[PDB]
């Protein structure tokens, strides 16, 4: 439901699923062109430091 | 509670696909029998089952009924004949319709079945068959969205991985 999920994915492991399309995957290059999300990050669940619980 | 399959339409329903089965079932015979029309229909009235495989039933109770049928059992042989043209389409089915390249029929975890159901959508080499969705794929009844998508994840494994061996 968030893109903090999708970074914390690799985009190889996205790739090894059929889920996503050939169009999608263009559309994936096309978000990660801006280098916000899927530049392969891991997090420690959800939160980092600056998303603090207040 | 039967254990039988049930169908369950109007009155007036009823009569409508009574008439489209009759209609079609006559033009069915009539392509596949080469006789008139018009006798047609006045012996599909009687006619229970009105014209399918109906020749391994007791056609003796038909010669009851106005007219002679002597040489309709040599074009019951013709409508075997005529089979054949029809498996001959169904070898059409296989080969015209988009029959799909070596590359999809050789790929592992598919069927002849599969691969013509697959290359039935417009897809003929593994490629294509990566290029479609499970979405896509999901179209098909004989495929599960679980089935498509490791297809496509294979087909997707052989494009990518092609240069190893």
């Amino acid at each position: 439901h968030y893109i903090g999920d999708l970074v914390q994915r690799t985009e190889v492991e996205l790739l090894k699923t059929p889920n996503l399309g050939k169009k999608s995957l263009t559309e994936i290059k096309d978000v990660l062109a801006s280098r916000g999300l899927s530049l392969g990050m891991r997090l420690e669940n959800w939160p980092p430091a600056s998303i603090a619980d207040e | 509670l039967s254990g039988w399959e049930l169908n369950v339409m109007t009155v007036d329903d009823l009569q409508a696909k009574h008439q489209a089965e009759a209609h079609a079932a006559i033009d069915t015979f009539t392509k596949y029998l080469d006789i008139d029309e018009d006798f047609a229909t006045v012996l599909v009235e009687e006619g229970f089952s009105t014209l399918e495989e109906l020749a391994y039933v007791p056609m003796k109770e038909l010669l009851e009924i106005e007219g002679l049928d002597e040489p309709t059992v040599e074009a019951l042989r013709e409508r075997a004949k005529n089979a054949l043209a029809t498996i001959a389409q169904a070898q059409e089915e296989s080969l015209g319709d988009n029959k799909p390249a070596d590359d999809l029929l050789n790929l592992e975890g598919v069927d002849r079945d599969l691969a013509f159901k697959l290359a039935a959508r417009g897809v003929c080499t593994l490629e294509d068959l990566a290029e479609q969705g499970i979405d896509d794929l999901a179209d098909i009844e004989g495929l599960t969205d679980e089935k498509a998508g490791a297809l496509i994840m294979a087909a997707r494994n052989i494009c990518w991985f092609g240069d190893e061996a």
